[PDB]
């Protein structure tokens, strides 16, 4: 409800089908997420793969979010002053792909997923801006 | 559950 207001904020402009605030530093778990999305089901294992030391493996093997197979388009998670990743869901059964942006603050990750046709650029700006705001607030 | 947020999120666009 407190962190849910942040999810609501991320969703308010109509471009995202889901969003989430996800702890990674003190412990790895979802703090808040859109009900019924993949982010809600993100596991500690999946968080570890997002934040982990290995920044090359997920370009060969992909990764999952809430067990949904994804590819990594760009990794700047440990580029200071950026701290984002651009991800895209894999298409199964003829379905659209969706762009996902991740912004990393000090304690949490900001996840957003676009609706069909929503470009990664605006999504990245949204995750970055929220992550930056949280970082400047000590989170 | 997690620590509460530091305050409200930024104003919506
Ligand atoms: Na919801």
């Amino acid at each position: 409800a407190g962190w849910q207001s942040y999810v609501d904020n991320l969703m308010c402009d109509g471009c995202c089908q889901e969003a989430a605030i996800v702890g990674y530093c003190d412990a790895k778990y979802v703090w808040a997420a859109t009900a019924g999305g993949v982010f809600q089901s993100i596991t500690p294992v999946e968080i570890d793969m997002i934040v982990g030391k290995d920044r090359e493996g997920f370009f060969t093997n992909g990764l999952t979010l809430g067990a949904k197979k994804c590819s990594v388009i760009r990794d700047s998670l440990y580029v200071d002053g950026d701290c984002t990743m651009d991800i895209r869901t894999k298409s199964q059964g003829g379905e659209p792909t969706y762009n996902v942006a991740v912004g990393r603050a000090g304690r949490v990750l900001v996840f957003v997923m676009g609706k069909e046709g929503v470009h990664g650029g605006g999504l990245n700006k949204k995750a970055y801006s929220m992550a930056k705001y949280l970082r400047d607030s000590g989170f | 559950g997690p620590p509460p947020p530091p305050g409200p999120p930024p104003p919506p666009g």
